[PDB]
């Protein structure tokens, strides 16, 4: 992957594909 | 991390998998 430049939002999505389940950090 | 190190570069998915535990 090219693993992009993610501001707000879009860092929250690719923790959303890396998480699943756990939720992400906290 | 958060902001800085994504938005304005590039985190890894490493550091995503710093960021969901």
């Amino acid at each position: 992957f090219v693993n992009q430049h993610l501001c707000g939002s879009h860092l929250v999505e690719a923790l959303y594909l890396v998480c699943g389940e756990r939720g992400f950090f906290x | 991390g958060i902001v800085e190190q994504c938005c304005t570069s590039i985190c890894s998915l490493y550091q995503l998998e710093n960021y969901c535990n």
